[PDB]
């Protein structure tokens, strides 16, 4: 996407991480 | 003894400062029958050369002759080691034609030349790719004679080399090209430097054939041997504009200092045999119409401390070799100079010659200045027992400066690793970019002091460089100044102190007053830092009571931290992270993980209006979206418990 639209800053900052349940 | 000094030349050498040349030499007189007879002739045909030489060998036994020539003709070197087979009379050769590197002289002969040989000469050239790093080249290969001799003595040297050279197949040559078969070899080659043997008339062709091919490019090297290095006033116009080229001519040693050493070399062989035999000097009467020479005793010699000593092909020892290159002027610049055993470089910093000609557009070379960061640039010294960078560090230059007095320096070429290097590398092999790398002398990363940046951002802003890879952290001036690129890593700030927390942010109650809690206790940054402005924009207070708790350095508030001369620490969390989970008893406990803290991010800062800020901007989310960052994290920091 950044070669066909310009890109900003970026507000947030993270990662990935797995849903499970316990 | 008795030694004609003839000289063919048109460059006006009289004669009187030859009879001036045998006064205060041999000062200590060994030899009683000393005797030199100084001549000039201005015709060079061998009929005079073999009148001439039956005319002094006839003329009262003359056994030492020495012979210079100006122009360029090699056959007459020639024409003298037969004179000097036939006649067994020692004959040295001083300038020009006379003078050049022959392929294979014989035993029966007693002709000796000076200076280096052509193995001597590649091994000089070897030794210059050697201390610029330029390990990946090419080799082409004319039909010259004397080439499979080249080849072989190539690929010994990179056999006993502590480089490992990448080293392309060797192309050659076959006859005057088609452009149709030697066109696919000269297309396989997709190195830098191209190394090239051949003559001065095919040079013309193989230099035009490459101009055609675009294979005389800003990375595309030439470095040419000297016999190709023909006259100083022929020069054709295909020639790029920082052809480098090696040869022994050398404009601040005449022929007079030569031919005096040259006179020393044979009196010193005349009276060291003297001692061992008594009837050395045995000459033939006339051309019409020897046991124990000078042939095998002069290896060893050594004059005025010059070691001028010989070899057993007949080359010398350590002879003086010279580096010339082109100018824009059109013009043969001479350059380097050589030591008896290593290589002097006048110029340090090696040239770009960025224009070979008037219609070459280049934009790709970068001037890059960073600053040390410990897990970013570990600038560390060159290897003493190589004399190169490893393979995973990169060249740099410093200007340190000598004394306190005068502000001159010197550029110290170190070696440099750790992270940012190897993103500038990997943006190498991505972007394909030439980079030029190098510290910065003025200090940190950069302060507005009244209108006037300094550091980084003083080389950046004023143009003096392009970009800097090295960590820098992002405000509303920095931004206003110069435009940074996409960040990369989530580096914000943190608090070091000595599981139980204490300091839970900024919101803690100990940034009030110190006198709130019944220990007084303490907390500084590093001084002229972008931190300290980040505080002065927060809170001037905070300011006010860290003007008293300031102090100098990372290592040093580390240790003030260790020892306990420091009670807290304001500083960048991942830096700090690395340093904490490589210390040895790990005492110094983190604080969150960026909740209530700056959370900013390491960008790239470029010039407004770079033209290579959408390419690296694209290139950062390559690296970092293949987990290629996830491997140099993996690299590059240690995670404990």
């Amino acid at each position: 996407r950044a070669q066909y639209i310009e890109f900003s800053k970026p507000f947030k900052y993270q990662g990935l991480t797995i849903l499970v349940k316990k | 003894l008795n030694i004609a000094v003839l000289l063919g030349h048109s460059h006006d050498v009289t004669e009187r400062e030859l009879r001036n040349l045998w006064g205060p030499e041999q000062a200590t007189g060994l030899p009683l029958d000393v005797n030199v007879v100084a001549l000039l002739m201005n015709r060079t045909d061998p009929k005079s050369l073999i009148t001439h030489v039956c005319d002094l060998m006839s003329g009262a036994r003359i056994h030492g002759l020495v012979f210079g020539d100006d122009t360029d003709q090699e056959a007459v070197a020639q024409m003298l080691d037969f004179i000097s087979s036939q006649t067994f009379i020692p004959i040295l050769g001083i300038h020009g034609g006379a003078s050049m590197i022959m392929a294979d002289k014989d035993p029966t002969s007693t002709f000796f030349q000076f200076g280096a040989s052509i193995q001597q000469q590649a091994t000089v050239m070897l030794k210059i790719m050697q201390d610029y790093d330029w390990h990946v080249f090419s080799l082409v290969t004319t039909i010259f004679p004397g080439y499979r001799d080249f080849i072989s003595f190539i690929k010994t040297t990179v056999d006993n080399s502590f480089v490992g050279w990448d080293m392309q197949n060797v192309i050659t040559l076959d006859t005057s090209f088609e452009d149709a078969k030697t066109q696919v070899q000269l297309k396989k080659i997709h190195s830098s430097v191209i190394l090239l043997y051949c003559s001065k008339d095919e040079a013309v062709l193989i230099l035009s054939e490459a101009r055609s091919l675009g294979l005389t490019g800003y990375d595309f090297f030439w470095i040419v041997p000297s016999l190709v290095s023909g006259n100083t006033e022929l020069i054709p116009k295909e020639f790029p504009s920082g052809l480098i080229s090696v040869s022994y001519d050398d404009w601040d040693y005449s022929l007079e200092a030569r031919v005096r050493d040259g006179l020393g070399i044979l009196t010193t062989a005349a009276s060291s045999m003297l001692e061992k035999f008594s009837y050395i000097p045995e000459a033939k009467a006339s051309c019409y119409g020897p046991l124990h020479t000078l042939h095998q005793f002069m290896v060893n010699v050594t004059w005025d401390g010059k070691d001028l000593s010989f070899t057993e092909e007949g080359y010398q020892v350590h002879p003086r070799l010279v580096v010339i290159v082109l100018n824009k002027d059109r013009e043969w610049e001479k350059v380097g100079k050589w030591e008896n055993q290593t290589l002097s470089l006048r110029h340090a910093v090696w040239p770009r010659y960025k224009s070979f000609s008037d219609c070459e557009p280049d934009d790709n070379h970068l001037s890059i200045v960073t600053l040390e960061e410990a897990p970013f640039v570990i600038v560390e010294d060159i290897d003493p027992l190589t004399e190169t960078c490893v393979r995973n560090t990169v060249p740099c230059r410093k200007f340190v400066k000598i004394n306190n007095s005068t502000n001159e320096g010197m550029n110290v070429k170190k070696c440099c690793k750790g992270f940012c290097i190897d993103i500038l590398k990997k943006l190498s092999r991505t972007v394909k970019f030439t980079y030029d790398l190098y510290l910065v002398t003025n200090g940190k990363h950069g302060k507005k002091v009244n209108n006037v940046w300094n550091g980084m951002i003083g080389e950046v802003v004023y143009q003096r460089a392009v970009m800097a890879v090295g960590s820098l952290t992002i405000n509303e001036e920095r931004s206003e100044v110069v435009d940074f690129s996409v960040p990369f890593v989530e580096t914000g700030i943190s608090v070091m102190v000595s599981f139980v927390d204490q300091v839970t942010g900024l919101s803690d109650k100990k940034f009030q007053r110190p006198h709130d809690y019944s220990p007084p206790f303490r907390f500084g940054t590093v001084p002229n830092g972008s931190t300290e402005r980040n505080i002065r924009n927060n809170y001037p207070y905070m300011h006010q009571y860290m003007t008293r708790f300031n102090q100098r350095g990372v290592e040093d508030a580390l240790v003030s931290l260790k020892t306990g001369k420091l009670d807290a620490f304001i500083y960048d969390a991942a830096v700090l992270n690395y340093k904490a989970g490589r210390d040895e008893g790990c005492k110094l406990v983190t604080i969150g993980s960026g909740y209530i803290f700056a959370t900013t991010g390491y960008g790239i800062a470029l010039q407004k209006g770079s033209p290579w800020k959408r390419q690296i901007d694209l290139a950062l989310l390559q690296f970092v979206g293949d987990g290629e960052m996830e491997e140099l994290e993996t690299l590059w920091l240690t995670g404990i418990c």
